[PDB]
């Protein structure tokens, strides 16, 4: 390369930077953190706040370091008298029209304007004129505006145009009367609309559900993971004692960059309603509060009095791996085999991890120049993943879709809508195959709605044939990806949480269980929980599954426990407890260990480390937290192995490949109890 | 025993020019050149005696603390007769986490100096009871608060904390409210120590700015 | 009482000293400095010092150790009565029981500064 | 192609939907989301004033609702909350264009209400 | 009150005069009277009509200060 | 022959010499005997039997000394001995092979959601 790293001088120190880097990036590589208001790493460069002004030799004016490219042998000075005078003057211009609002503003304590004024500004003002006053704007139930505090950095406009894709904000007026918003009364309709509150450096845009409730210095922050979908976005939970006050994203470039959907950000208020805090046993009066010994004894009596073939265990969408392996080992120790998952396709073969995970990974998908989506709506399954797909679209990656046509906030080519179109694509009838055959690194993304189908094996065989013909998987590149929408599904597939052959046969001839264990399940089908059965519900919210149960055992939510979750790319991540257990609830694996002791066959582990070691004994990649293995690819041997499942239950070429998520804002028991999600739905209903 | 009342008139001066110049400028180099094996590091900083000057800080090993202090007490140019205090500072990031600090005052020439020794939790520091008589209670307090053992002390016992108190409260890993609390029991008819429970737990406010430059 | 001058009674560095209450209610920089000085406080630069005052019982001194934060890293308090009470073993030798209270009274001791 | 989504056919649980905290007119549109914390939930208190006031005592919100909006000439008004600026709040500059007696503008510090007949209306 | 005299029955417009805080009383100064002003009366400490917090046994309805709602079937 | 100068057994001998005066002064004649007290103090010593550093041994002996003079000078009374020395030993040797078949895990489960802190 022709010296792809160039050398600059920052305060007489030599710094090597990549080519095309700005002056601000050279200052950052020298260990200097230049003040800024309009620059962002994820947005396009604007250059309008004038706070990043530094001095370059042989230039008589201050340059804007965010926008100015760095040339070879450049000499940058960041601490001369003109730089300090520039910083103080620009701060003084920023503060003359700002309202004296720090007591009533929610950014007070974590404000860029306050801290930068304290450090790089003066201590006085000389301004005694009247200020500019601006009326506030309505942008929906999630974003609160006090527009007198706007400093015209246009981060919101650039975000709405570039990442969210909706492009609904603009600057109206001219000069001092420039004004941010929508000209007409509109609602911010993006699923990623809470991120702009983080992007605003001031209290012009604040979070409406959070408003006036806390200051940032009072909050104990815990780094956890998000379980509202299958991506597992990295988050920080802020709590005051026993109460969670807000949820924010945190940086992870391999998973979520810096974003978080509105469901994962705003569903925390469902943790304050309908909570199970006591064990209950159903008596002649109904469910009534009982001791833990009594509730464990009743559950053990019902689990032991029934035959082993009349017991079924259903895992919920939010069950961690430790509780799932505990329930699996407890039910298998009694001679049962009927295991089911609330997220569907419980009879799916889980032999090779590459067949139900994203082999390209999330960050490795950016090296693809052509993407074919099969039967998925990524905007409602994972809006952060869809934002990364839009980022790929903006720098040249072409997108095609086989499925039901949906709004994706980027242009795509609709190849078809049914498996007949998939077969026509594999044969060669559609010209998109020649586009895939000439692509350097093609990618195929299969959504969870395909795997929920009754004919999923034939569709997966067609997808495998298409990948074989189009060079999707070859030497040096694996472009085959299967994504999920539930937090607990991949861990259950990893550990082997699946029904036995005898249990599948008994379901085929129509045997009905008498005892059902509901491990956090509230979206079960009626075929799996018969009426008149004995129901043991273990969970944290009182919902459909708890209103029907005979024994209720209160567990922990994901803000109260440290459980393992695996996302759809195969990465093992963990929650952390941000608040203690509520009431008389317990840890979720501990309930099953105590219940195995009361039944009469103890589980061989007595600690959290020991049940994690049992998980690592089943599949060794469980021990490597915050990392992803490279899964083995067995070419067409796996598809040859399951041809009996392709011959039975044949293909349905007329049923469209759709997405199963029909309610984005309410997908589980926590989001169904959230009043903010209900207001979000009501806002979209009252606009018609 | 110095600074006897000698002038019967009002004095409008502090020190002499030559000795004040020597103390405020040359004392660090003088101590380093005369006794080099005693000194391992020196800092000349913002002057314990006054806001207008500079004064030295001497770092030494525990093996030579007593000869250095005897030299600083008895040498004709450094007559540091008064030991004001002995204390410690905890630095949990270091291999030797404690810095034992000695402040001295010279009534002869209106000077002050600071002497430091770095040790960990299990290295004894020689006592200065024979050199300075106040070193007794200060070393007892330093042992009480930090757990620094002073070898050769006549009676090293705790002086400040409770009678059965194990634990050294001024360490960074010791909790502010501790582990035990105290109440009267009507059944046992005695004042009894119990594990800690708080009606309102302490609220920790994390105020620190992510733009602040001074944090070290 | 005779040489009391007219002028400022507080240092005009607004990044250390809080502003006046009329100034805080009328200028943006004063309100920002009022907000920050009453929550985070000023940051003291990293360093150390020992400073002493001729207190009415003797030399009262503070050894302040700064790492750079808005909180003291270590604050040792030197009290004169602590050193004066250490002398009671050598001062009361050869005296009688009715002179112990005279010795304690003439050392001028207060146990708040002795027992920190 | 790209069929419209019917939001009106989306189910919402009736326990959740009837418990949304909303606002009266005041400083917002009437009926938008009202921020709440967990205090008072164990005692079944959904109201702001009832969380700290007990009885039929006159609330502060009922005190400020009895003071009529004030007619101000101009386009911007400065609110101190007192005749003496030292004794009130930090000065608040409130926009007055688009305001009338029926839809006045409210100070975020004091709750006083202002309007102007000067914006060509 | 000759039998139970108490300084808590002094109104605040006489309190600063009698405590030598200012030289103002109603006989020479017209105080501004707020519409919410509660008149001064004798203290109620030692009796059962004293002030008590809202979680107290002597309240009309004691509070459980839980910050969440429990599920009732 | 005996590791680190045999200082553990010398200190144990010193405490055992000091013990009957403790029993008389604290009036523990009808509560515990000298044999069980010697066994208890011996059990305090075995907890640090795997210390590999002589300076830690010297510090532990110095701290144990200061504990024994704060017991000698009546700065901790008989109820302190009860609540800190002999009942923890009797609790560690009384709960062994209990009359119930519950594991320690299940007792902890039925007690509270979290482990106990302190004694
Ligand atoms: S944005 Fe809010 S907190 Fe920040 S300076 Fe302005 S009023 Fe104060
Ligand atoms: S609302 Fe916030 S992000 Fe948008 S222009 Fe104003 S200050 Fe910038
Ligand atoms: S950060 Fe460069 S001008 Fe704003």
């Amino acid at each position: 390369p022709p010296s792809d790293h160039l050398e600059v001088f920052v305060n007489e120190q030599p710094v090597k930077i990549p080519k095309g880097s700005s002056v601000l990036q050279a200052c950052d590589a020298a260990g200097i953190d230049i003040p800024r208001f309009c620059y962002h790493q994820r947005l396009s460069i604007a250059g309008n706040c004038r706070m990043c002004l530094v001095e370059v030799e042989k230039v008589p004016k201050p340059v804007a370091s965010c926008a100015m490219p760095a040339g070879p042998g450049m000499k940058i000075k960041t601490e001369t008298p003109m730089v300090k005078k520039a910083r103080e003057g620009v701060m003084e211009f920023l503060l003359i029209n700002h309202p004296l609002d720090c007591p009533i503003c929610d950014q007070g304590g974590e404000c860029d304007l306050q801290d930068q004024a304290m450090i790089f500004g003066s201590d006085r003002s000389r301004f005694v004129e009247a200020k500019r006053a601006v009326e506030d704007k309505n942008l929906g139930p999630l974003v609160k505006t006090v527009m007198t505090r706007c400093i015209q950095c246009t981060r919101c406009v650039r975000f709405a145009s570039e990442v969210a894709g909706t492009a609904e904000l603009g600057v109206t007026g001219r000069g001092r009367d420039s004004e941010i918003g929508t000209y007409v009364e509109k609602l911010m309709g993006s699923e990623l609309s809470g991120n702009v509150v983080d992007l605003c450096p001031v209290g012009a845009l604040t979070s409406k559900p959070y408003a006036f409730t806390a200051r940032s210095w009072e909050l104990k922050g815990t780094e956890s993971i998000d379980v509202s979908d299958g991506l597992g976005a990295n988050i920080r939970v802020d709590a005051r004692g026993t109460e969670v006050m807000r949820i924010l994203p945190r940086l992870n470039e391999a998973v979520n960059e810096e974003w978080l959907s509105d469901k994962g950000r705003y569903q925390y208020d469902g943790l304050k309603h309908q909570r199970l805090d006591k064990p209950m046993v159903k008596g002649p009066k109904g469910l009534q509060v009982a001791t833990w010994q009594d509730a464990l004894g009743a559950a053990a009596a019902a689990l032991t009095s029934a035959a082993p073939g009349e017991v079924r265990g259903i895992a919920g969408k939010l069950a961690d791996a430790e509780s799932m392996v505990a329930l699996m080992d407890l039910l298998r120790g009694l001679g049962a085999g009927d295991l089911a998952h609330e997220g569907g396709f419980s009879d799916m073969p889980a032999d090779v991890r590459s067949t139900y995970t994203a082999n390209t990974t999330v960050q490795g998908l950016e090296q693809s120049d052509l993407v074919l989506l099969v039967g998925t709506n990524p905007r409602w399954e994972s809006p952060v993943f869809n934002a990364r797909l839009r980022k790929m679209f903006l720098d040249g990656t072409q997108v095609g879709l086989v499925g039901a046509p949906v709004d994706l906030t980027y242009k795509y080519e609709h190849v078809g809508s049914d498996p007949a179109a998939l077969a026509a694509l594999a044969a060669g009838q559609h010209p998109f195959l020649e586009r895939l055959k000439k692509a350097a690194r093609p990618a195929v993304v299969v959504g969870p709605g395909v795997l929920r189908r009754a004919d999923r094996e034939a569709v997966m065989k067609a997808v495998h044939e298409l990948c074989g013909k189009a060079g999707v998987v070859k030497e040096g590149w694996n472009g085959f990806n299967v994504i999920h929408d539930t937090a607990s599904r991949v861990a259950a597939l990893d550990m082997g949480f699946g029904p036995s052959a005898a249990a599948r046969a008994r379901r085929a001839q129509g045997a009905q269980p008498k005892v059902v264990y509901l491990l956090g399940s509230d979206d079960y089908s009626e075929e799996d929980v018969p009426e008149g059965a004995f129901v043991i519900y273990q969970g944290h919210h009182g919902d459909r599954g708890a209103s029907r149960a005979n024994v209720v055992l209160p567990g922990a939510a994901y803000t109260e426990k440290s459980g393992l979750y695996v996302n759809f790319e195969g990465r093992v991540q963990q929650t952390r407890a941000a608040v203690p257990l509520v009431g008389d609830a317990r840890e979720d694996w501990a309930i099953l260990r105590a219940l195995s002791e009361v039944v009469g066959k103890r589980l061989p582990y007595d600690s959290h480390a020991a049940v994690r070691a049992r998980l690592a004994g089943i599949a060794p990649h469980f021990a490597n937290i915050d990392a992803v293995q490279t899964p083995v690819w067995l070419n067409g041997e796996y598809v040859k192995g399951v041809e009996a499942l392709a011959k039975a239950a044949p293909l349905q070429p007329s049923a469209p490949l759709t997405s199963t998520i029909s309610n984005f804002y309410m997908t589980d028991a926590i989001s169904r109890a959230s009043r903010t999600m209900a207001k979000c739905i009501q806002a979209r209903q009252q606009t018609k | 025993g110095y600074a006897y009342a000698r002038k019967t008139t009002d004095k409008d001066y502090i020190a002499s020019e030559h000795m004040q110049a020597f103390g405020n400028t040359q004392l660090t180099d003088y101590i380093i050149k005369t006794v080099p094996k005693f000194v391992k590091m020196a800092v000349t900083g913002p002057a314990q005696s006054s806001v207008l000057y500079q004064e030295p800080t001497i770092y030494t090993t525990p093996e030579s603390l007593v000869p250095l202090m005897v030299f600083l007490r008895d040498h004709t140019n450094t007559q540091f007769k008064c030991l004001l205090d002995v204390t410690a500072v905890d630095f949990p990031e270091r291999a030797a986490r404690f810095e034992v600090v000695y402040h001295l005052l010279s009534p002869r020439w209106n000077n002050r100096i600071r002497v430091k020794v770095c040790v960990d939790e299990v290295t004894a520091v020689p006592t200065l009871c024979k050199v300075f008589n106040t070193a007794n209670w200060f070393e007892r307090e330093t042992w009480d608060m930090f757990g620094v053992f002073f070898s050769g002390h006549p009676d090293l016992r705790r002086i400040l904390t409770d009678y059965g108190f194990t634990g050294h409260p001024l360490r960074k890993d010791f909790p502010m409210t501790g582990y035990q609390e105290v109440r009267y029991d009507y059944g046992k008819k005695r004042v009894v120590s119990e594990p800690l429970e708080l009606t309102q737990e302490f609220r920790y406010f994390d105020f620190n700015s992510p733009w602040e430059t001074l944090n070290r | 009482l005779n040489e009391m001058p007219d002028g400022l009674y507080k240092s005009p560095d607004g990044k250390v000293c809080p502003p006046s209450r009329s100034t805080m209610k009328q200028s943006m920089e004063a309100l920002i400095h009022h907000f920050k000085l009453y929550t985070e406080g000023f940051h003291v630069p990293a360093g150390e010092t020992y400073r002493a005052v001729e207190a009415p019982k003797g030399e009262f001194g503070v050894y302040l150790v700064s790492r750079g934060g808005n909180r003291p890293y270590r604050c040792k308090i030197r009290s004169p009565g602590y050193a004066h009470l250490q002398m009671t073993d050598v001062i009361s030798r050869g005296a009688m029981l009715a002179d112990v209270v005279t010795i304690i009274g003439t050392l001028d001791v207060v146990f708040g500064e002795i027992d920190r | 192609v790209v069929p419209t989504f019917d939001w009106k056919k989306v189910p919402v649980p009736s326990t959740t939907a009837k418990d949304i905290p909303v606002t009266v007119k005041g400083a917002t549109p009437a009926g938008d989301l009202r921020a709440t914390s967990g205090l008072g939930l164990g005692d079944g208190i959904k109201n702001h004033t009832d969380k700290w006031l007990d009885g039929d005592k006159k609330s502060p919100m009922e005190y400020i609702n009895e003071v009529a909006p004030i007619k101000v000439k101009g386009l911007v008004v400065a609110s101190y909350g007192s005749d003496d600026p030292a004794l009130g709040c930090p000065v608040e500059y409130i926009n007055l264009k688009g305001t009338s007696l029926e839809n006045p503008a409210v100070c975020k510090y004091t709750g006083n209400r202002y309007y102007s007949d000067d914006w060509k209306g | 009150d000759k039998f139970d005299y108490n300084p808590t029955t002094i109104p605040p417009e006489w309190h600063g005069w009698l405590n030598y805080i200012n030289d103002y009383n109603p006989t020479n100064t017209q105080f501004k009277q707020p519409t919410y002003q509660i008149e001064a009366s004798m203290t109620k400490t030692g009796t059962q009509t004293c002030y008590n917090p809202k979680g107290s046994w002597f309240s009309a309805k004691p509070r459980n200060w839980r910050k969440y709602e429990s599920w009732t079937p | 022959k005996r590791l680190f100068g045999g200082a553990a057994r010398h200190f144990y001998f010193e405490i055992c010499r000091c013990l009957p005066f403790i029993q008389r002064l604290h009036k523990m004649e009808e509560m515990v005997s000298l044999k069980e007290l010697r066994a208890i103090v011996k059990e305090k010593f075995k907890e640090y039997k795997d210390v590999k550093d002589g300076r830690v041994v010297d510090l532990l002996i110095f701290k144990g000394r200061e504990e024994i003079e704060t017991y000698l000078l009546m700065h901790k009374q008989r109820h302190h001995v009860v609540t800190e020395v002999v009942e923890p030993y009797y609790a560690k040797q009384r709960a062994v092979k209990k009359v119930t078949t519950n594991s320690p895990f299940l007792d902890s489960f039925l007690s509270s959601g979290y482990a106990a802190i302190g004694v």
